[PDB]
């Protein structure tokens, strides 16, 4: 019961959008935080 | 002993002295104070004079 | 600022307990109540019941059947001009089917109620003690008591007991039930021909169809009375006086229900608001109440553990709102409030439903918000009492209030009031559409015979239990009447004999009249009464407040009373109050006697007093 | 047994 | 899979009896379904064809029934509904035992590999492999497989508009007498509005009978057994009306104040088809019951002696107190009581609440499948030769209980008023069902060439002596001819009769004190009767025992049942009239016949 | 929050005993065997009143000589003294009136929309953001409806007799199930075999429950995204086609020869343990697809599955649609019921639940669900009512996931294959003439048979009542006859019938009273459109017009047997074709009739009103 | 139809 | 009345 | 053995010396003290002599 997306550009947006879209748009900035930390500490150790 | 035709009502004073009385019975009979309902049937009761 | 009444009242233990709260799995968590409005799944259930009931006793086939031999019946009548009843206009046929059921269902309840009297009367020196040795028991424990040791029928006054007691013609009219089928805008265009007139006669106008969509018939049953009536009740003559004066104020409002249909007006329906998203310990309920027997109306508001009452006026309103004047406040109520509208049907009158009103306001505190809820709904819904002993006595002691001649509410006013609102809203009518449609089409769609319930030409039909040497006996009870006049009785007889011998039996408080008429499938005049303005007749030189019919009638099929007014719209009685049934007593004891048709010789009948007779042997005189 | 089919078939028979 | 725990209170079991809400929602629908069926203005027009009839049987002096009085009428109304109602499930029984025979190699397999699945398992399984005609065991689908007759009596509607109070004063005339016999008096107007009849359908039945059954034999004798003290307690719910007594009710006690931790509840069940009561009480999780016998007790105390003991019960509890209705036997009402008694530590008190009530009240089976198994191994227990309670043994001392207060009410009232006005009161002829004059009224819903059948099963006889069968037809065309077919082991005899609108006889049987008659030679427990009318209305039966009062044959039981086997698969088996010709009646076996022409003889 | 669907329980799924929420939450009728045991009860109270088994049997013998007065065909003839016969035909008349009804019921809300179609336009364009159930209630308020309720009790109120659902153990009860002949080929032996039907007959009815739409509900669906009115009258009319389809195929199953399988719910055998798991399979007598519905957890999965081309071995076919992973060998208690809605409103429910699973505590998804199976009550949460009514929309759109028409086309195909395979075995069996008492080959579809639907008149016009009858539309293409039969207490009487058309009426006056007469021949091509007079028409209005009449009978009969079908109009075919109904509701006064009055006399002819006297 | 109807009519026929 | 009994007592009548 | 045809009464004394006594059956059966209502069959009964 989960949505998918091509990018997290469509991602924000599109929680943007959505009912109580102010409160969404502040959890999904701190996923793409942790996104960014997980893509830096993944390349430098691939499992 | 009641002769009559149906159920009477005696009326008990134990004057305003006394503390408690108990009221034992050989069959369970219904008492109650003035203008107070009548409960179920018991053997004993516990009675305040003054009441 | 809220009304106050220094009513006694018994404390109340709730069943939540103190943190009012009922606890998972208990005892009293599968005893307590709950909402029966608000719930879809009971509203429609209760909804399916009550239309079996109807369908049981009142089905279609048969009364669309019985049309042509009504028709035939009221036409031999041979009312003056301006006053037949024509059953051949839907319209009338359709106000028929309303005001027949509604007033076979008032006639039972008054029957039952001077059976009742009798009993009572005849046991005076039990029921002088019961009254006066036990005064501090509850009222459904004095009821139950003073119905054993009269010999009375219905001894439970139990919901379940009275269910099962009642039987078929006091069940009430399911309104949406009588409206199926009936063909509505029938449109003829500029044509005034024979052919068109006759295919708009045979439909009914759209607001017909709404007002009965939004009917639901109250009668409230001897037993449910007689608590009330004993809640200060002394002596036998005050407990009578006081039965006689609730069933008078009742009666008067089935009357006014009846008149509701006949003028042009749609009547409101009682609905109920509750929030569109219910957070819990945030809930709010607002109920309205527009009782189609009566006069007043009812608004009680449940926000938080506050309860708010207001009673308002069915009258005068201006169509701008549909709340008129408010004659008694009991706090502040919002009816403005948004949320999803739920529309139910009362079975309770409005006298009813302001005493439980009263009762839970003062047990506020003492009782959780859900038991309010429920004890509410479920009375107003299904006419059942609270199990709370202790509530249900606080409700019985308000609703002697609300009846009593202290009654904060003066309720001749606003039952006078709501006759002289509605004349003129018939008025206004019809001449509004006299002026659109035609003159024949005003009086197709608002006929002026049809007024009210005990002024209409009206007939009810009898049902015969009682068998005397192959004679069944078929009962009527004259009178009360509340309108004074001149009024004429006629009978109908059926029976598979080609010839028969049919006799009828007019009881007074001092002798019978016996009458042989031997007229099949044709209206006999029997009976012709002038009252006076106090509702009393004078019948052989005494003053009698009502009479007994007894029709007997051998192998018989169906027996029909009609009951008519000289002039349409009588005038109006006066409402009797507790003095008035207390200043003048009538003995209904007679009404008990039989004779037997078999055993009946040339000389027994015409007109005989009881001193002539034997003990027993009614039909023989010495 | 209706009213209505009481009469008409003592008609019938009548 | 873990639940939020929602779902399990919306499928816990609910207090029908304490909640008034429940309990007036039952009272409706029961009262609905007896007057669908049975109306008051139709049993009030067919009073004078009933009348009629019943003066046409020429039956001798003192064992007339008139239905012009007002208290025999009523009782009539009673019997005959009762009678009906206890007749359908004779059929069904007679039904479902010849299927069992058909197939007794396939339930003999069931019966042998099928020890370790549920009882209503193995019950769905039987009535699959046998064609039954209802193969459903829910509580659901009996009540939509049950049919018009078998609707149980609901007491109060058929006691409303009756008259009660009639005086006559020191008068002795025809017209004063005609008036009192009218009307009835109060006390009986009191035993209508406490009277519900409970019939028991063969689909509950054989939860019981199979739950330990190991043969095909002995799952037909369980069958028997259970039916056979079914139809005697019915017997004895009739005759409490016919004496005038006034029959006790039913309630529950529940405390004034209920607190959430420290409730209470005592029922106490006086089931009007039984010579016993029960007693049980819930406080807190302990249960405890007594049963105590319902004759034999005096005025202060409403409770006889008790004949079986599970622990103290106290009935001076003070309370409130709500009256109901059983809808199950005091054997059905004990089995769920033991087995609660030992399910007490394992269930929640709501759970012990909601099940009992629920049983008594709608007669539903537990949900719960450990608690279903031991009930119905329970009741065959109680029902058993083998039981703790011998029912022979109440059951024939409350039939002597009923017999001396008819007797003393009559003797008292007779002082009081006089001869006529006590037989007006309490008449002497109804005594008990199975011995009272009484008539069933017969639905056809099948058509042989034209012909619609009607079916009447002779016996079982509880009474020993002579008895006569009469058959009333009413059709609407003029000089019709009807025949008459009784069926039994042998052969089948035919009778043509061509007569309506009046009783006439067709049988005269002779029973002996093991309640069997010689039907042309052969010992039958029972015989099937099928009237065959063209263009029927109404057609009526009416049996009579030669003398009032018939004597009692002892209640069969499980060893009785085995020892003799009668076979009933002839009663299937029907003619057409159409192809009558006149060599065909009389009485034939079935040697003379062709295999599936029982019409025309050879 | 986020969600727009609120549990009544917060996120604590948690509600106390006793309070506003607890009393207002949904119950689960099929799990609770008190609440079953109710609803049967009640159901079986109010089939029993309407439909009563002591007048069906006494109208036997009537119904009887009627059949066989309409001088059928060799082979076509019905003979209702067969048993067999007149249980499907008792099934088959019940079923047809309570269709019959319905339609007429669409007609005049058809009529009620063209007549304030300006109003009707500016609610459904202005007002978007109110759900569909407050869009129906303006609607049914600005259009003068008979009936102005879409609540569930409200259209229990005013659903009146015969639309009653029919039930099958009421029908089945007391008729002979089972007779042996034993190598008898006699008259008399042949004439007691007829009198009974055979076990599968009797399984097939203890399992049959009719499901009947009101246009009540059908208005919310179509009114969900409607636009214009055309667009409303065109989903309504695209609904009802389908519902008429599969009631149709409904009767279809019980005149083949073979049990019909039953709805059921399997819970787990122990009561009040952590592990919660339900499983729902419903098998929609008035259908072609079926749904298992398995709810583990707070996990909801679906799967549509094909009711025909099923081996022995397996009650499911093939899956059509599929929403999850779905078990159907679990172990449990099985529970039998019948569901009271089609499998298109049992599916929208269950694609709404599924996107609220999360957001709705268990009891509340099995609550909602099995009262709308078994009760056909719609939610109370208006949130879950709005997504259902969207998801019935598209299940009967053009759009819809599911190819309705290929799916009923098999069913049909598949029937017919199994009674041709059921009468050869028991022909081989037994015998030519026991095989044709057991599976007559007249009866065949609903509306391929004949059949006689009893007509109520509540409408008297000086002194003659009117018995009205819509005839059409036609499933099927071929010649069709009408007959009217008038039972009437007089001896001499004269009535009258009238058949009105888009322009004009056709007047007709007979005497006969008990025998059929034909009122009407009627040729209907591939499109199910006839021409009467010179117009296309797709249904027409027949009024019958009796003095002090008793009873009045239509029967419908086709000239040949197993009458071709006609393709199921959609969306697309209502909307291309537009056919005037509003001259239904006008009538005519027998009494002020005249001889030049009788006949075909066009609309011109006639004054405004006076439909009676032809003078202009 | 009862059967003091049906036998009534019968009555009336004859 | 059923059609059945109608017929069958307008039959008797005449 | 009871040959009769209705069930007999065996009426048991142990005295009044010993302490406790407990009875088995190789079936279930039904004990109960003198004129006392009678419980359900059971397979052991632990009893006092001087009961």
């Amino acid at each position: 019961n989960v949505n998918y997306y091509s990018s997290f550009d469509e991602f924000i947006i599109s929680q943007y959008h959505a009912q109580d879209g102010i409160n969404r748009v502040s959890t999904c900035v701190i996923l793409g935080l942790a996104l960014q930390a997980y893509d830096q500490m993944r390349r430098a150790l691939p499992v | 002993l009641n002769t009559g035709a149906g159920a009477a009502n005696i009326t008990f004073n134990f004057g305003q002295i006394a503390e408690t009385v108990i009221l034992k019975g050989s069959v369970p009979f219904q008492l109650a104070r003035l203008n107070q309902p009548m409960p179920a049937a018991r053997f004993t009761y516990k009675l305040r004079p003054l009441d | 600022q809220a009304y106050s009444s220094g009513l006694s009242q018994n404390s109340i233990i709730s069943l939540t307990g103190n943190d009012r709260t009922v606890a998972d799995g208990t005892f009293n968590s599968m005893i307590m109540p709950r909402a029966v409005i608000a719930n879809e799944r009971e509203h429609f259930m209760k909804t399916r019941i009550d239309k079996i009931e109807h369908d049981l006793n009142r089905s279609a086939k048969q009364e669309m059947m019985d049309r042509q031999s009504l028709a035939e019946d009221y036409n031999a009548l041979n009312l003056a001009v301006g006053q037949e009843i024509k059953l051949d206009i839907a319209t009338q046929h359709q106000l028929n089917r309303l005001g027949s059921a509604m007033y076979k269902a008032d006639h039972e309840r008054e029957t039952e109620l001077t059976d009742l009297i009798n009993r009572i009367r005849e046991n005076e020196v039990t029921v002088n003690g019961i009254l006066e040795n036990q005064k501090a028991i509850t009222a459904a424990e004095r009821a139950d008591l003073l119905l054993e040791v009269v010999a009375s029928t219905a001894k439970s006054v139990s919901a379940a007991g009275r269910a099962a007691a009642d039987g078929s013609g006091v069940v009430p009219v399911f309104g949406p039930s009588v409206a199926n089928g009936i063909k509505v805008g029938i449109d003829i265009a500029d044509s005034v021909a024979e052919a068109a007139i006759a295919v708009k006669e045979s439909g009914i106008i759209t607001q017909l169809n709404d007002v009965y969509h939004a009917f639901q018939s109250v009668h409230v049953a001897p037993n449910d009375v007689i608590k009330p009536a004993a809640v200060v009740a002394g002596t036998s003559t005050e407990l009578i006086g006081n039965l006689q004066a609730i069933y008078s104020r009742l009666r008067s409002h089935s009357d006014i229900g009846f008149k509701k249909a006949t003028v042009g007006d749609v009547i409101p329906n009682s609905y109920m608001i509750k929030p569109v998203n219910s957070t819990e310990y945030a809930s709010w309920q607002l109920y309205v109440i527009h009782p189609v027997q009566g006069s007043l109306g009812l608004v009680v508001q449940l926000m938080g553990d506050a309860l708010t009452y207001n009673v308002f006026a069915q009258y005068g309103n201006t169509s701008a709102s549909e709340f008129g004047k408010t004659v008694l406040t009991g706090g502040a109520t919002n009816t403005a409030l948004e949320g999803t509208k739920v529309k139910f049907q009362t079975k309770v009158t409005a006298q009813q439903a302001l005493a439980l009103t009263m009762a839970l306001k003062d047990a506020a505190s003492m009782l959780s918000q859900g038991e309010l809820i429920g004890y509410f709904e479920q009375y107003i819904n299904l006419a059942l009492e609270p199990d709370n002993l202790s509530l249900q006595d606080n409700m019985h002691k308000y609703h002697h209030l609300l009846t009593s001649q202290n009654s904060p509410i003066d309720w001749n006013y606003h039952d006078e009031e709501m006759h002289k609102w509605l004349d003129s809203r018939k008025t206004t009518n019809y001449d509004a559409m006299q002026k659109k449609d035609g003159t024949v089409i005003a009086d197709i769609h608002i006929p002026k015979v049809f007024n009210d319930l005990r002024n209409t030409t009206l007939h009810c039909k009898l049902e015969g239990k009682q068998t005397i040497a192959g004679y069944t006996v078929y009962e009527y009870l004259i009178g009360p009447w509340a309108h004074y006049g001149d009024i004429d009785y006629s009978v109908v007889v059926d029976t598979l004999n080609e010839e028969t011998k049919w006799y009828c039996e007019v009881i007074g408080i001092d002798g019978h009249l016996l009458i042989e008429k031997s007229v099949q499938h044709k209206p006999e005049k029997i009976l012709e009464l002038t009252v006076n303005d106090s509702g009393v007749t004078s019948f052989n030189g005494r003053n009698h407040d009502r009479l007994k019919l007894k029709v007997y009638v051998k192998d018989s099929l169906s027996v029909k009373v009609f009951r008519n007014w000289i002039g349409i719209n009588a005038p109006r009685v006066k409402t009797k109050m507790f003095n008035d049934h207390i200043g003048v007593k009538y003995d209904y004891s007679h009404f008990d006697k039989n004779i037997s048709p078999a055993h009946l010789t040339l000389t027994d009948l015409g007109w005989h007093t009881w001193d002539q007779y034997n003990a027993g042997n009614w039909t023989n005189i010495k | 047994l209706s009213e209505t089919e009481l009469r008409a078939l003592k008609k019938l028979s009548t």
